[PDB]
């Protein structure tokens, strides 16, 4: 009869309640993205504000509950997630305002083109178009109108919308007891109460800069070597001391160096790890492809998929007759449903992406038995890094060797070690320092610390600072090139890629300490362990339920995130790159641009 | 007289469940060992015969089916149907979410809970008013006041310990 | 002119004529020990007195020199070690008959033999045959033979000559301005002037017996343990609250429990870390045992063998028509001449004992730099823990790998690790004991401290209280069983496989360190370690030119020897151990005999 | 005539070297370019040739070897055969084990191992008297008196740095 028993009455029927209106939903949104008739669009928003509205009103009444007052770790948490004031916080015209932003940087981002100056009849979209230019062109005037296009079409446009939307943000940031929207994304990192585990929004940014700092030695090398190797594609164009050109770095923002690969590759005359067209050769479909996940994870003491995962998934286009969406996606619909939405091709990076994929799923599973408000990764990087540790598994050539993808000879020698090495590296580490940068503005704009006068003047202040990129072409205020960019302008907290990309490492490494590991830690392969999946599955079974810091800890032995392993995967690499880097300069000026004067 | 409990074509709700007894019939049991369109069967007693009971009919979740044993934890246990620490018969059940569950979902099934102290073995409550965790009477939508009576909501593409159970709990006195 | 300079010009000529007559000495006892030819135990002889003599006369001469009239550290040394009185401070006769009875008691020893009771025709050498039934009969009787025989035998004979050999010995210590012969050996370990680095003879016993106390619990449970398995090997033979029957510990004193494995393995069903069968199934001979040691030096950065080493040394028995000592020797014969003497059998004893062995070589290369009064270790028990060091890296299941006696596979479980901790346990826990009790018995007994009627007495005592072992019949004063082992009826100091076995954990945590290693002490392997080799090189180049104590500060930063280290390397199997003696008694009774009944 | 001084049977003592002198020769030098029968070769000057000499013979330890150079410590250098800080031409060694050494010990080598001063440049001392580190004559077995010589005993069974070496030594003027 106490405030903490009404309490758990109150969630009891929330639980309930939200396990239905919740699978309407999910069944609701995956028949339209599986299925996109006209009736399903209806139904997808049907159901979709069923459930907004019951949340509204469960947050609305769950306030009515002191969890201060509350002697129970459990359904504190439960609480607090219901104590979503969300929009609601600010005022009829406010809330109604900022999701009319919300959802126009929104369209503009998907929907803004831009059109070929001496041929204004063809206009591109950022996907594909503009994109598949910035990543195969090597035309330095080409890869400049894309890059400048975009930034000077939905950029400019986005730019007022954006300041507003730092406003309205950060109203509601406040009026929920939050220093700025930026203090309020840093939340999902925060621990109040276990002691040893406890972790601030302060200990985020402390965290991440401290163990970035650690990072840059590794990121410069990487950073002279490609710059020397750009050289050679575009002569004439880069300063061998200077940032390199925002626009000739593989995709639109220079998010991954990824596609830098064709023309960086330290040693082209090798061959292939590339088992896309043994595969191909060997006749395989969507159904081996995922059959073969399963198997995977099952050697680790991990169970078979539900029967329903083979009775509801979609593993291949159903061309047309039936159009779908293709990102591939694993879904939890809820009621123990459990599938993956995927327009499989034949590809290595498909083959990949299934146990990437199907890690996902393995970890929904895993959480079920947590009450429905605790059914979620520990944080937002974590569902990520369970799934990125699959990759590297199934990518080793020891583990498709293992498949007889691969000729079970191949002598994996020291170089094919380094081409493989330099083409993760370029995106796996190519991304930090701009996932880090990005957060970095992200996060000061919101503290007032970057004045509306010095925005984009700032970007650049700290690409050129941190990132070693410069902008082809210069840029004032009528400028928004963050918002260039989806998450920015589509409302996602970014950081989760830096933590993720730590996290998954530190993973990785404990899992091949655990599956009692040899070879350098890149050709680890926790395949048919068991120890290893019960290490695993031990964070895994969490969920929310406890703080990140404990299921963390549950594999890798560590109360937090940790740079060391990451630098142990590109150890070989490393040392490589310094003696490439031998009479190369490494480091830049932030003072050298492209158009200079 | 089992082919009209077990084939009956509607069952009950846990919360309401049926007690048909069964006197001066004779029965092989043998209708029930030939059967692995049974996803559970674990009896109490034995496994044996001497064509002489009490069946109990109702619906479940699927991982509700572990409740419906004696000890067993609660909700469906607690609030619904608890067997005895002491005596017992046996316990069946199967999966038909082609007859009680629905792709487009089936809450005819419902099932009790919120209530004041556990049930005593074979009870049944069928009463239905409305909730408060301290006595009081209650008059939804009032807060802290909620109907103890619940559907289950059972979709035809949801996990198996999701999908509906016909349960029937033969008893022998 | 000074005294400085007269000395000077002094030892100068003392270490070229030295060098001559010590290096025709060594050619000469080398001769004999490999080729025990009547001529040559003449000429052994023949040079064995001239260098005495030239000693003796150089010693009476040295004795002009004032060192204390001496601004030198070095010189003063040397010195020092000339001026000394040895036997000859004795009478005609007194030295005579002293040599008398060291060399009668060192040939009863290596000339005894028992003979089969009823098969008076067959007899047997303590080696091998009699040390073949102590090391592999599992029959309580054929043991106990053995065991009682040759103490019966060879060891009644030695009492009447080592009680004139404690008597003659005593005067002689005395005369030298010493305690006893004890306080004599004792004094190895002291150092005079230079403040914090002095160390004197009776801070020995005080050190030793200290952290001898903090070695108990340890030695208990392996007590307790083997005990137990002994139980089951010999059923009915064992109290489970009783001491240990001295015929049953595997070699013929139980110096030992090495031969124990067999029957105390933690979990037989566990790929066997005794790699002798491994070995036997290669084809590996002694050629391949040694190349293989010297490819370990050489891996730390230490120099190959010398090609003298390869031509001269004898590492197999020549079998008949070439009798020879089989004692294990590293011979530093002089001129940068060195050679090992060893009748290598393909075991694994022999394949550490390789290592051992070598390292002292590697120890006498490494001060071959040294004016040849200071050619030495830093005291008597670095040479062995140097060698000790050796056999302990290649112990580890990783080494075997490494050379390929243990499958490249292999995993490295904590069952494997159990059986590796209880085996080296076996060998250097076990010891510890056996080895404080001997030198303890002998220390008294040259203090006095024990009457002639009590010899025995007071050493099954010793043998009851302080190591848990029992005579299995009653040893009257006819006997003398400590004399019953080489060391002792072979005038050899036995402390220095304490002090050693100390010295020994400590250089290795120490160099492990310098070697940059992952975690446990007991699972590194310092091979590729230049960084480590560098490291005890340092230390090694010095030879007896520095005090002991300094020297092993300059490895390991302690002026004197400590425990903790190997009760690092210990301390798995220590806490394994107390819950396998969760259900069996861990202590003795003194009172419990085999005879007793 | 080299063949006369490196071929030659038998070696001098170093604290007594052999200057041979060589004028009105021809000599190729290719008779020592083609030899890897040399242990060492260090030139202090080139390598090549004018078809036109002083050769200095002796014999020393392995490890004295590395005194028979300009700059130079002790000892031998300082006692026995001092090349100049100043001009040079070749030194020429070679292990000699199998001629100059006795598995039973060879002493007929000499050195002196006590002086007053250090020598000049190819200066050369061959007196053998008592030595004292005082002046004052001599008469041992008297106290603080040695004979300056002293012999080098060659064992075959040594290391290589104890081993014998014979040494020639061209000097071009
Ligand atoms: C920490 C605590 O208060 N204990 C209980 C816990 O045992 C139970 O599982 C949970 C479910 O409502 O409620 C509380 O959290
Ligand atoms: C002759 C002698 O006593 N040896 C040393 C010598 O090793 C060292 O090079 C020198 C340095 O000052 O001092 C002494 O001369
Ligand atoms: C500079 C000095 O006087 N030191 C010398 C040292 O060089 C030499 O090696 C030693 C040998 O007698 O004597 C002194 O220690
Ligand atoms: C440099 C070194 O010390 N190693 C050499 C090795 O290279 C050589 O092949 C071998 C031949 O006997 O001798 C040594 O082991
Ligand atoms: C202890 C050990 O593994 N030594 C290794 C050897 O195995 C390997 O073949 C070689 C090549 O890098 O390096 C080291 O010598
Ligand atoms: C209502 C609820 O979720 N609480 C249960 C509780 O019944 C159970 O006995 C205990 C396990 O120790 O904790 C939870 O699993
Ligand atoms: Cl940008
Ligand atoms: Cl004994
Ligand atoms: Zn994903
Ligand atoms: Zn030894």
């Amino acid at each position: 009869s106490t405030t903490e028993e009404l309490a758990k009455t109150f969630l009891e029927t929330f639980n309930y309640e939200a396990q239905e209106l919740s699978y309407q939903s999910s069944v609701a949104s995956w028949n339209y993205n599986t299925n996109i008739t006209e009736e399903n669009v209806q139904n997808m928003n049907n159901a979709g504000d069923k459930w907004s509205a019951f949340l509204k009103e469960q947050s609305t009444l769950a306030q009515m509950y002191p969890l201060q007052e509350i002697q129970n770790l459990t359904v504190k948490l439960q609480l607090q997630a219901l104590q979503q004031n969300g929009s609601s916080v600010l005022s009829e015209d406010k809330s109604k305002r900022l999701n009319t932003i919300l959802n126009t940087m929104s369209t503009i981002y998907s929907t803004g083109k831009v059109c070929n100056p001496d041929n204004p009849q063809e206009c591109l979209l950022l996907e594909p178009g503009l994109n598949e230019i910035m990543a195969n062109s090597l035309d330095y005037n080409e890869r400049l109108w894309a890059w400048e296009s975009w930034r000077s079409e939905v950029g400019k446009q986005l730019r007022p919308l954006y300041e507003e939307y730092v406003v309205l943000k950060n109203e509601m940031a406040r009026a929920n007891h939050y220093e700025d929207y930026g203090d309020y994304w840093r939340g999902d990192y925060e621990v109040n109460g276990v002691d040893g585990y406890d972790y601030s929004r302060g200990q985020l940014i402390e965290d991440v800069e401290h163990t970035f700092e650690e990072i840059k030695p590794l990121y410069e090398h990487l950073h002279a070597y490609v710059r020397a190797k750009l050289m050679n594609a575009y002569p004439s164009y880069i300063s061998p001391i200077g940032c390199l050109p925002a626009h000739l770095l593989g995709d639109m923002w220079g998010r991954f160096w990824t596609n830098l690969y064709s023309l960086t590759v330290p040693f082209g005359q090798k061959p292939n790890i590339d088992v896309t067209d043994a595969m191909v050769d060997q006749a395989w479909d969507a159904q081996r492809i995922f059959k073969e996940a399963e198997k995977f994870f099952v050697s680790v003491g991990l169970p078979n998929m539900t029967q329903g995962f083979w009775e509801n998934s979609m593993l291949t286009d159903p061309g047309n007759v039936q159009k779908a969406v293709c990102h591939p996606t694993a879904w939890d619909l809820g009621k123990g449903d459990f599938r993956i939405l995927m327009c499989t091709k034949v590809t290595m990076d498909d083959f990949l992406t299934a146990h990437h994929e199907m890690g996902h799923i393995q970890y929904d599973m895993a959480y079920a038995a947590q009450p429905f408000l605790l059914r979620n990764g520990a944080n937002e990087g974590f569902h990520e890094a369970v799934g990125e540790i699959m990759s590297l598994s199934a990518a080793t050539p020891k583990h498709l060797k293992s498949i007889g993808l691969l000729s079970p000879d191949f002598q994996e020698d020291n170089e094919t070690e380094i081409n493989f090495l330099l083409k993760q590296a370029l995106t796996i580490v190519g991304t930090l320092p701009f996932t880090y940068m990005l957060e970095k503005w992200r996060w000061m704009v919101f503290k007032g610390e970057i004045p509306k006068d010095q925005w984009m003047k700032k970007w650049w202040e700290m690409k050129r600072e941190i990132v070693g990129v410069v902008e082809p072409v210069p840029h004032d205020e009528t400028y928004c090139d963050p918002a260039s960019l989806f998450h920015v302008s589509n409302d996602y907290s970014f950081i989760r890629y830096y933590t993720r990309t730590l996290y998954q490492f530190q993973f990785q490494e404990a899992l091949c300490q655990a599956a009692k590991h040899e070879g350098p830690l890149h050709k680890c392969d926790i395949s048919n362990s068991t120890e290893a999946g019960q290490k695993l599955f031990n964070m895994l079974r969490l969920g929310k339920s406890e703080p990140w810091t404990l299921a963390l800890e549950n594999v890798v032995g560590a109360k937090n995130m940790n740079v060391r392993p990451l630098l142990n995967y590109f150890e070989p690499l490393f040392t490589w790159l310094k003696d490439q880097n031998k009479n190369s300069f490494v480091g830049w000026s932030t003072d050298w641009s492209p158009y200079a004067d | 007289p089992f082919g009209e409990v077990f084939n009956a074509t509607k069952f009950p709700s846990v919360y309401a469940w049926e007690r048909k007894k069964i006197s001066n019939c004779v029965a092989d049991y043998s209708v029930l060992y030939n059967s692995t369109f049974f996803s559970t069967f674990k009896c109490y007693g034995v496994s044996a015969t001497k064509l002489n009971v009490y069946a109990d009919s109702f619906v479940v979740k699927g991982d509700d089916v572990r409740q419906i044993a004696p000890g067993q934890t609660g909700v469906i246990a607690d609030y619904n149907y608890k067997l005895p620490d002491d005596f017992m018969g046996c316990v069946l059940a199967w999966n038909t979410r082609n007859i009680d569950a629905t792709s487009t979902g089936n809450y005819n099934y419902k099932y009790r809970y919120l209530r004041h102290g556990k049930l005593r073995p074979f009870e049944r409550d069928i009463s239905n008013v409305p909730f408060s965790p301290d006595g009081k009477p209650c008059t939804p939508p009032a807060l802290n006041c909620y109907w103890p009576l619940r559907g289950y909501g059972f979709y035809t593409t949801s996990g198996i310990g999701y999908q509906p159970y016909r349960v029937v709990v033969l008893s022998f006195e």
